RNA sequence: AUAAGGUGGGGUUAGUGA
């Protein structure tokens, strides 16, 4: 079952998996991003009221003055989309926010205000998007890319081996916040806690815990455990659990009980830490010079004197042993130490700090934070506030909450914003276990700690920024405010805002330009995946790994798209099922799989949640009960493929597409062909330009049908209907009653775009694709953009080619045509260029437009107007005069004593000048729109009223047509009340349909609807003469321009391109190539039948350039062609329903489980007509990426048609006449051409202008340029012996202004005489470094 | 400068002086003033930040922005760096009289001449517009002659057709490597705008016609037409510098032309009979009464110079194939028959070249080059040599020798299951077996293919090589080789894992049929691994030739003979198994250091001072000579420079 | 220890850190001695 | 010959098979 419109050319599909979940839509990651920027919501997170809210309430420098928040309301913008588009503006839409200003009394922050005011003030312009997502700002369409950057929080690495060359590896642990100071801990291969700020200078650890106010023996107490010797009988006896004796020798002959367990010379098995604590003593001894080896734990003093015994860390000597066993104190607190399981590592971090108490760490970090200053107390205590203790000054996101307690091993996922001391302490406890042994490292490209942003979590950023430097202003001019004379517009200024971020849509790294000549172009612009930016990685540093692909990007990214070239890896597209997380993270669909059935609903997968499942693949037989037929099933663990059990299953993969990216989904037979001419696939592919005559492809891969819809470059039915009015304009829908809202009954009128200049100077069109009477379904398509056909994406076309190697013209990769396709003009294409005419008002006087010129012949003088415009449609060529523009050079504009002679003598005088816009060269077209923006003002010229009153009666004809159709709604409902309640039917009509109040009806609701309709009839009439007289002052108005320009004339010139030998045209399986030569027809190859072949490509490229794809794509599109063509052969045969019905039933057949099982017999045998003539030309069939079609089905489907089974035909030459031997293949491929053209990659200079700092040749080809002749060919002509050469071009034809005249002169003279003089270059060389304090000179 | 308006597109310099005269001035009142010492100070130290900012800006501790937060230029950077003037302006300059488009072939080229598009042309010769045109008078004054070659009069073209008679002109890719890189033509006028270029030139420029852009440019003056002609003229360039073998080569279809030529089907049409001459056998071909690959005993005839230099004429009854007796006619008089007695593969033409050179020196290597070019691409077209996916073959052993294999390693792990075999153990065994399993399917393939043909002839039965279209395009030497058709029906290799090491389970299936989801998974890891690679070792091998050129840059060959005794020893080198690089190519072309004592006991074989061309090479060659002392250019006794005894030979000349 | 503090603002902070603040009767205590 | 022309940023093109 199938829409109507469907019906038009079902696809045969081939397909075995079936799809149990589509496609999402495609957008919605912009749409979702900056839907939730701008929304009225509440509690906060996330949006515009998190900035507002995050920000406000704002209170003086304590002078009990405070503004706060209320609310903001954003809105409408003043003008449309495509107007936008047409003068420059932002599409954007005002700000307007309510706030409110209260100021508290004196001796009373607590008090009660003494006033309060409030008013919505205004700040600045944001833009909006279009449903197509994107952002248009001077006139040009933009889209920001979604940034690829690090999580915040907190990280741990080895930096393994090739530091200091020692073999030790070290570990170093990374806090990263969302907003502030960076903070990294590691160590040495000395071994000791380094801790460094925001990448600075190096200090040991435990100087940042003496300045979070702690001891020693709170320090010692935290990192370590108490091992406990007691003064006891004798030798200060141990108490001891036997776990600590792992790993460690015997010391000395360890016995307990009178009981000897392990002598010196063995290690304490846990076989013998079984047999002590099988006993189960603590209370042994040691002797003393075991004592001697250990740290005191705490700080025993003296009881007398009042004295310290002895400090922490210090290593005990049996004299100070013997001064606190003169002193009494029966415990010594000690530490365990084993560098095996325990490494006694801050202690020593304790010795190198020389510092004691708080005030001087905070001493040293206020001197390695700011250098260079003398100590203040309170600078370095608040600045030390100031790092990490700042609501303000920093702050970690909710995400990097979530991160840092899951990685800490916490429990719930909030928390502070700003960091604590518990925080700290945990993570050099973390740092030192793996330290120790357990835990481990973490990778950084693992996609569980890479977060992409979006749009609107960059702008809320900006914002923010804007926001608080304006408060600092606002802060200034409050503490000194004057009270009960300042409304809040003094305080704000929007100019800070829409600076901020107008700077931000306008530059940024991430703003950058769209391009649109496809509608694969924008689709795969929107849904990219950068790294670089702010806060991001530079193209040129990093390393192998982070371009590598990880195994995490299963799923999420596209594996093989990415941009060949000096970024590869860094600009990665997103795959097509993935989503994002709440928090930001690449969330992934799989299927819920239960005991032995697969569940069919869905349910998403973060990246690290993931990895403790396991994970049925897709392409696994399961026999239609959840079961897999198998026993073992090809699934993964842990980003490894093995073979696991039948239940130990846990998910399956929704479909076989969600590896790839819609990037290559168009790519038929994608596995069979290498990753590099894949990859060389999607990114040529992506760079099609559109063809005049569009036409589907015949080996699609269902696709189509989403991309063609997400891309709004078509346009959809809205509401499901039936067609009133076609036309090639507009087009115009009757509503069904179901979707036609009770009040309000309406229409749809839809306007197509026509011919309008694209980004990359190429024509996006539209076309009607519908017939007249007809029904139409909501959400389906009526426009064919550009490149779109039906509903369905189609770049190029589909051709018959063939595969030998023929007379050297397919030599390397160049590609011979035949003349058959340029005669039917089916690669030409459309461009169009956008050129300008400016009138700035100098001084000595403004510029004039008119026709009025000095001095040029009356050729050009024959296109223009009575104005000085060249009509519309007036052919031109290169150098021909578009607007005669001249200046008056000699104006006076003087004294009325000027005016008395000039009324005197007359007015003959100040002519002179010109400077007319002129077509460049080589460039040829026609005109097809002429735009004029005024200054306000501005005497407007005639040809801009008779455009102005154009565009003013195509309004009022839109506006009338809004009138009559839904007066007729209204009038028509006024007959749809006098049906009951006195119809006369007869009465009605005779009046015309205004006097309908005022027949004979009762005192009711109804004679009141009447009125009401009469009154909503009276808005028509007075509604329409404002929205008609709003429109005039919008047409009638003088536009704003830049400062100082009278008037801007943009000129439109169309250019028609058809092909020549030198063009790039390629496949879509990177086979490029270069068309060599346009042959005719008759030496062409051709069948017995007679027919020609159309493109002879090289078998050459096809066992290097491993890409089998194209010849399997070849057989294929074979037998469709021969499909299409038995039906054609059975349709201008007449034939009837019957035969064709049977016929193409059993091709949609076709053997092998397809999801496809559809039937003819459910037809009107005349949509079996109308689809048979969809077929004559070609059956359209679709192939899935991984589940498409065997070589079984397309011999049985060649086996259909009456081509032979081998595919290969026997040829014959048209030049000799006779066979070739062994019969060659041959059959369809979609071929595409690309938008290098040979027309402006040709450039050629003889003797142009010059650069001026040196003279020397300018660089390009827009600037009428000379080529570079680089230093590598200067070693290839001294390699040679080749002497005069360079020092004449190197000289001559470059760099002396008296060479170049000379020899100038001398070409023109004859002669052929090179004269060396000096290089200029080398003469502002020395003389710059003789600028430079050097005496250089030329001796003798 | 002003940019677009009202504006102005500043310097930075001009900035700093600004701030540097202000700093003074203001220093200098508040000299005057009397100031306290403070004031002053902190003034001397804003002039001593001021100067050096103009100096070096950035090596003092904080650079100075003027706009966009970004750090303006000093007088350093001016000359430092990649746009400094010493590599900006001075060493690659921008030229007048060039001109740059996209190439393609056009074949009908000779070699000595390219394609050359008509508006280009037009363009960069018009200066010799103007003497030609004033010369004929056809207009006397500049400007007249300015609008003439604007509105494009008929007669202009008999004039540039004209001029460009015998100029030659220069053409450049861009990656110019090796100084192949710049040749040059004589232009012949193409309607169109593409540049057509010879085929044999595009494998010593390394230019695939995928779209590469070539740049032109016109020696203007005389002695620069001489030095083009005389030097950079393509005929001249035939042998590599680096080495003596050929750079012209024939590519990649002519030799899979020729090597179809050259073969034999068992039993075909003509099969065995007589022939007199191979005109007879050209219309036997073109008559299409005896097939190509069809052997016939001929009578050829041949020539050798023996004598000095002296051509002689003998003959046979050769017996052969059709088409080696057809394209024997294309073949100059100084050679052996037997040079075209076989299949011809690659290599084998190239060393026919290359002896076409070393025997009949360089006019008939090149128009025999050019004539071997046009019968390539006639028999090339005419032979209709396709692909088919029915062409490649799946050996049927390949579902039973997997199977063995996942046999296998389902035994030795299963002696891990229990625990019988450690970790890298069970990996090694497994890594192993697949190496030999995954062998075994390679030459399974092999022994399928290359010999799959088997035939009556005249009789019941009999096997040969292969006409499928895959095994002669590599086994021609065209494109690829048994690896690329390894990864084509048989399996595809282990590939790699990010780590460096390698993945147990091998990539079982192949490119005819459907790899997995995983597997294309696991390849287009080793794919973008490649491919980065090549990136960035791109930007480390340019900076390597671009360091040491700049350390040899000067040495020239200035004198002729040092006259001494010194130098090196010369011996075959043996890795420790096979002779990997034998003597005779260590030896050829440098004149030795002392006299070859033959290893007769006493017995002088070549004398102190003589070039070693192939001749003495064979001779001592034969009396199996194991070492020669060689003059080398460690050894020159020269001042600034270097002999060219102690140096030898050119290797292109 | 002085950090080679390259800003002449850090360093002309430390000069001019010498010198405290004067209180308005002290003005008429200088300007006094003017 | 009146189309000219600095500085940043972005995008793209061309550069192996063992
Ligand atoms: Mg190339
Ligand atoms: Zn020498």
């Amino acid at each position: 079952v199938y829409s109507y419109t469907e019906k038009k050319r079902i696809r045969k599909d081939f397909g075995k998996r079936p799809q149990v979940l589509d496609v999402p839509y495609l957008l919605s990651i912009q749409l979702d991003s900056f839907q939730k920027f701008i929304e009225q919501d509440p509690e906060g997170q996330y949006g515009l009221e998190a900035a507002f809210r995050s920000v406000f309430p704002i209170q003086s420098y304590s002078g009990n003055s405070e503004l706060q928040y209320v609310s903001y309301r954003l809105g409408e913008p003043v003008f449309d989309v495509q107007e936008c588009q047409i003068r420059g503006v932002t599409y954007s839409a005002p700000l307007r926010v309510k706030l409110r200003l209260v100021i508290y009394e004196r001796e009373a922050p607590e008090g009660t205000v003494k006033d309060i005011k409030e008013q919505e003030v205004y700040m600045g312009e944001i833009p909006l998007m279009t449903d197509n997502g994107t952002f248009v700002i001077n006139g040009t369409e933009r889209v920001i890319v979604s940034q690829l950057h690090r999580s915040p929080g907190v990280f741990f690495d080895s930096d393994k081996g090739k530091t200091h060359s020692s073999g030790k590896v070290l570990y170093n642990a990374r806090i990263i916040p969302y907003r502030g100071s960076w903070l990294d801990f590691e160590f040495d291969p000395k071994d000791n806690l380094f801790v460094r700020i925001d990448r600075r200078r190096k200090l040991p650890a435990t100087i940042i815990l003496r300045a979070l106010n702690y001891t020693t023996e709170q320090i010692l107490d935290l990192f370590f455990e108490k091992v406990i010797f007691e003064i006891r009988d004798n030798k200060l006896q141990m108490e001891l659990v036997p776990e600590r004796l792992r790993g460690e020798t015997a010391s000395f002959d360890i016995e307990a009980n009178g009981k000897v367990y392990v002598e010196k010379g063995r290690r304490i098995t846990a076989r013998h830490i079984r047999q002590l604590e099988k006993d189960d003593v603590k209370l042994i001894e040691v002797p003393v010079e075991y004592i001697a080896g250990k740290v005191v734990a705490k700080d025993y003093i003296d009881e007398s004197t009042g004295e310290l015994i002895c400090a922490a860390n210090m290593e005990l000597s049996l004299d100070l042993l013997a001064k606190l066993s003169q002193s009494g104190h029966k415990r010594i607190e000690t530490l365990f130490t084993n560098d095996l399981d325990h490494g006694p590592y801050i202690s020593e971090t304790l010795r190198v700090d020389p510092t004691n108490d708080r005030l001087s760490a905070l001493v040293e970090i206020y001197r390695m934070m700011r250098p260079g200053e003398p100590p203040t107390r309170e600078a370095a205590e608040s600045l030390f506030e100031n790092l990490f203790f700042s609501e303000d000054r920093y702050d970690l996101s909710a995400v990097g909450r979530m991160k840092f307690n899951r990685s800490l091993l916490r429990e719930e996922i909030e928390g502070s914003g700003i960091l604590s001391k518990d925080d700290i302490i945990d993570v050099m406890k973390k740092l030192i276990d793996i330290r120790n042994g357990k835990g481990e490292v973490d990778d950084i490209d693992h996609l569980g700690n890479r977060r992409i942003r979006s749009v609107g979590e960059m702008a809320e950023n900006q914002f923010r920024v804007g926001l608080v430097r304006v408060e600092r202003a606002v802060k200034e001019r409050l503490s000194l405010g004057d009270l009960d004379t300042l409304m809040p517009q003094d305080m704000i200024n929007a100019k800070p805002i829409s600076a901020a971020v107008k700077e931000f849509f306008g530059s940024s790294q991430l703003s950058q330009f769209m391009d649109q000549n496809n509608p694969l172009s924008e689709i795969t612009h929107k849904r990219r995946i950068s790294a670089l930016g702010p806060g991001g990685l530079t193209r040129e540093r990093a390393g192998f790994e982070v371009r590598d692909v990880h195994p995490t990007h299963y799923g999420r990214v596209c594996p093989i798209e990415t941009p060949e070239g000096p970024n590869i890896g860094l600009i990665n597209s997103l795959s097509v099922y993935a989503q994002t997380n709440e928090y930001g993270f690449l969330e992934t669909p799989y299927r819920k799989v239960t005991d032995g059935v697969v569940t069919d609903e869905i349910h998403y997968l973060s990246a690290i949640e993931e990895g403790n499942y396991v994970i049925a693949q897709a392409n696994s037989n399961l026999d239609e009960e959840g079961h897999f037929v198998e026993d073992l099933v090809t699934c993964r663990s842990k980003g490894e493929s093995s073979l696991f059990s039948r239940d130990q299953v846990d998910y399956m993969d929704v479909s076989t597409q969600q590896v790839v990216s819609v990037g290559a989904s168009l790519i038929p037979f994608l596995e069979h062909d290498d990753a590099n001419r894949a990859l060389m696939g999607a990114n040529m592919q992506r760079q099609a330009v559109p063809t005049l005559r569009a036409d589907k492809p015949l080996v699609g891969t269902g696709m189509e049908r989403a991309v063609a819809v997400d891309s709004g470059v078509t346009a959809v039915a809205k509401r499901g209907g039936v067609v009133q009015y076609v036309d090639a304009s507009r087009i115009v829908i009757k509503v069904n009653e179901d979707e036609m809202y009770p009040g309000e009954a309406g229409i749809d009128i839809y306007n197509l775009t026509k011919y309008t200049r694209s980004n990359q100077n190429t024509c996006i069109n539209q076309m009607p694709c519908v017939s007249l009477g007809e029904p139409v379904e909501r959400g389906d398509v009526l426009a064919d953009g550009p490149s779109t056909d039906l509903g369905e994406l189609a770049l190029g076309q589909n051709m018959r080619v063939a595969f030998m190697p023929w007379n050297g013209y397919n030599f390397e990769d160049s590609i011979l045509v035949s003349e058959r396709v340029v005669q039917e003009d089916r690669f030409t294409t459309i461009h169009i260029q956008e050129l300008a005419c400016v009138s700035r008002d100098t001084k000595l006087g403004p510029e004039e437009i008119t026709a009025d010129i000095p001095n040029v012949g009356e050729a050009a003088l024959s296109k223009l107007d009575e104005s000085g415009i060249v009509y519309i449609g007036a052919e031109v060529t290169g150098g021909d005069i578009l607007v005669g523009k001249v200046t008056p050079k000699g104006e006076t504009q003087l004294t009325p004593e000027e005016k008395l002679l000039r009324a005197i003598f007359g007015e003959k005088a100040s002519d002179v000048k010109d400077s007319s816009l002129r077509v460049p060269n080589g460039v040829s077209g026609t005109v097809i729109d002429v735009q004029v923006f005024t200054r306000d003002g501005v005497e407007k010229d005639k040809r801009a009223l008779e455009i102005e009153e154009m565009q003013l009666k195509q309004a009022k004809k839109d506006l009338s047509e809004e009138l009559q159709i839904l007066e007729a709604g209204l009038f028509s409902r006024i007959r749809a009340v006098l049906v009951a309640g006195g119809v006369e039917a007869e009465k009605l009509d005779k009046l015309p349909r205004d006097r309908w109040l005022e027949l004979g009806l009762t005192d009711e609701e109804k004679q009141n609807q009447l009125e009401q309709l009469a009154e909503q009839y009276d808005e028509l009439k007075h509604e329409f003469e404002k929205k008609l007289e709003a429109k005039r002052r919008k047409i009638t108005q003088g536009d704003d321009l830049a400062p100082g320009v009278l008037k801007i004339v943009k000129v439109y010139l169309a250019v028609k391109r058809r092909i020549q030998p030198g063009d790039k045209m390629a496949g879509r399986h990177g086979n490029k190539g270069v068309i060599s030569k346009i042959n005719p027809i008759e030496d062409m190859p051709y069948d017995e039948n007679g027919t020609p072949v159309d493109i002879v490509l090289n078998p050459l490229g096809v066992p290097s350039r491993m890409n089998i794809g194209q010849i399997l794509e070849t057989h294929l599109g074979m037998a469709a062609k021969g499909i299409g063509d038995k039906i054609n052969a059975m349709l201008k045969q007449q034939q009837e329903v019957a035969k064709l019905r049977e016929f193409i039933q059993r091709a949609y057949d076709l053997g092998a489980d397809v999801r496809q099982k559809v039937d003819l017999s459910t037809f009107s045998d005349e949509e079996v007509m109308r689809l048979a003539e969809n077929l004559r030309k070609g059956m359209p069939i679709a192939t899935p990426v991984f589940d498409g079609a065997k070589e079984a089905e397309i011999k049985e489907l060649l086996k259909l048609g009456d081509l032979p089974t081998s595919g290969q035909i026997r040829l014959y030459d048209g030049r000799t006449g006779e066979q070739f031997e062994r019969p060659v293949t041959v059959g369809y491929m979609y071929m595409l051409k690309l938008n290098h053209l040979v027309d402006d990659k040709m450039h050629a200079r003889s003797t142009g202008s010059y650069s001026l700092v040196t003279q020397q040749p300018l660089g390009g080809k827009a600037q009428f340029g000379g080529q570079r002749f680089g230093e590598m060919e200067v070693w290839a002509l001294e390699a040679y012996g080749a002497a005069y050469t360079l020092q004449e071009m190197l000289t001559v034809k470059s760099d002396d202004v008296n060479g170049r005249t000379k020899m100038y002169k001398n070409i023109v003279d004859g002669n052929h005489q090179m004269e060396p003089g000096m290089p200029e270059s080398f003469n502002v060389l020395l003389k710059e470094i003789r600028s430079l304090g050097i005496n250089i000179e030329l001796e003798d | 400068v002003p940019l677009d308006g009202g504006r102005f597109a500043t310097s930075d310099l001009n900035d700093l002086y600004r701030r540097v005269i202000n700093r003074n001035n203001r220093l200098k009142r508040l000299l005057d003033l009397a100031a306290p010492d403070i004031i002053v100070r902190n003034e001397k130290r804003m002039l001593q930040e001021a100067v050096d900012a103009l100096l070096d800006n950035g090596r003092r501790g904080r650079a100075i922005t003027g706009s966009n937060k970004r750090p303006l230029k000093s007088l350093a950077d001016m000359i430092k760096g990649k746009q400094g003037r010493f590599r900006q302006n001075l060493l690659g300059k921008r030229v007048d009289y060039s001109g740059r488009s996209v190439i393609t072939v056009g074949p009908y080229l000779r070699l000595h001449q390219c394609g050359l598009p008509k508006k280009m042309a037009l363009e960069l010769f018009k200066p010799f517009i103007y003497g030609k045109l004033e010369l004929r008078g056809l207009a006397t004054t500049i400007k007249a002659a300015k609008k003439m070659v604007e509105r494009e009069e008929a007669v202009v073209w008999d004039i540039l057709d004209e001029v460009i008679r015998e100029h030659p002109v220069l053409l450049n890719r861009a990656p110019t490597l090796h100084r192949l890189g710049i040749q040059a033509f004589e232009p012949v006028l193409i309607e169109g705008k593409a540049i057509q270029l010879h085929p044999l030139v595009c494998a010593a420029y390394n230019a695939d016609f995928d779209g590469d852009q070539m740049a032109v440019h016109v020696p203007l003056t005389l002695e620069a037409q001489l030095e083009a002609r005389a030097l950079m003229m393509s005929t001249n360039n035939i042998l590599s510098p680096a080495n003596g073998e050929p750079i012209i080569v024939p590519s990649q279809d002519v030799v899979l032309g020729l090597y179809y030529m050259t073969r034999d089907c068992v039993n075909a049409k003509g099969e065995g009979m007589v022939l007199t001459g191979p005109k007879e056998a050209e219309r036997l071909y073109r008559s299409g009464l005896a097939s190509l690959h069809a052997r016939v005993k001929v009578r050829i005839t041949e020539y050798e110079k023996d004598a000095n230099g002296e051509l002689v004429a003998k003959t046979s009854l050769k017996d052969t194939t059709v088409g080696r007796a057809i394209l024997w006619m294309i073949v100059p008089k100084g050679l052996p028959y037997s040079i075209v007695n076989q299949a011809l593969g690659k290599k084998a033409i190239s060393k026919m070249l290359n002896t076409c050179y070393r025997i009949l020196g360089l006019k008939p290597t090149v128009i025999f080059a050019d004539q071997i070019m046009y019968t390539g691409f006639a028999y090339a077209a005419r032979s209709g040599a396709s692909v088919g996916i029915d062409d490649m073959v799946i050996p049927e052993k390949k579902h039973e020798i997997i199977s063995e294999a996942e046999a296998e390693v389902a035994e030795i792990q299963e002696q891990f299951q229990s625990g019988l075999v450690t970790a890298g153990e069970r990996y090694n065994k497994v890594i192993d077996i697949w190496a030999a399993a995954n062998d075994r399917v390679s030459k399974a393939m092999m022994d399928n293919l290359q010999t799959e043909t088997v035939i009556n002839r005249d009789g019941q039965e009999e096997k040969q090589v292969s006409f499928n279209s895959i095994y002669m395009m590599a086994d021609s030497g065209a494109r690829g080789s048994a690896a690329q058709i390894r990864q084509l029906a048989g399996m595809r290799g282990l590939m790699a894992k990010p780590d460096g090491s390698i993945i147990e389970t091998p990539i079982t299936a192949n490119f005819r049929e459907g790899l997995n989801v995983l597997q294309y998974f696991i390849s287009t890891h080793g794919a973008r691994k490649g491919l980065a690679d090549t990136a960035l070792k791109t930007a480390n091998s340019g900076y390597l030739t671009r360091r040491l050129v700049d350390v040899a840059q000067d040495l020239v060959v200035t004198e002729d003979d040092c006259g001494t005794h010194e130098g090196i020893m010369m011996t075959p080198v043996i890795e420790g198994g096979d002779v990997k690089e034998p003597l005779r190519d260590r030896v050829l072309g440098r004149v030795t250091a002392e006299d070859v004592l033959k290893p007769g006991t006493a017995d002088i074989l070549v004398p102190r001072n003589t070039l070693l061309h192939e001749q003495w090479c064979d001779l001592l060659e034969e009396n199996s000579v194991d070492a020669v002392k060689v003059r080398s250019v460690v050894s020159c006794d020269t001042d600034f420079g270097v002999c060219a005894h102690c140096y030898g030979r050119d290797l292109a000349r | 220890e002085i950090g080679r503090t390259t800003d002449p603002v850090r360093m002309y902070m430390r000069e001019m850190g010498t010198v405290e603040l004067l209180t308005r009767e002290g003005e008429i205590d200088i300007a006094k001695r003017i």
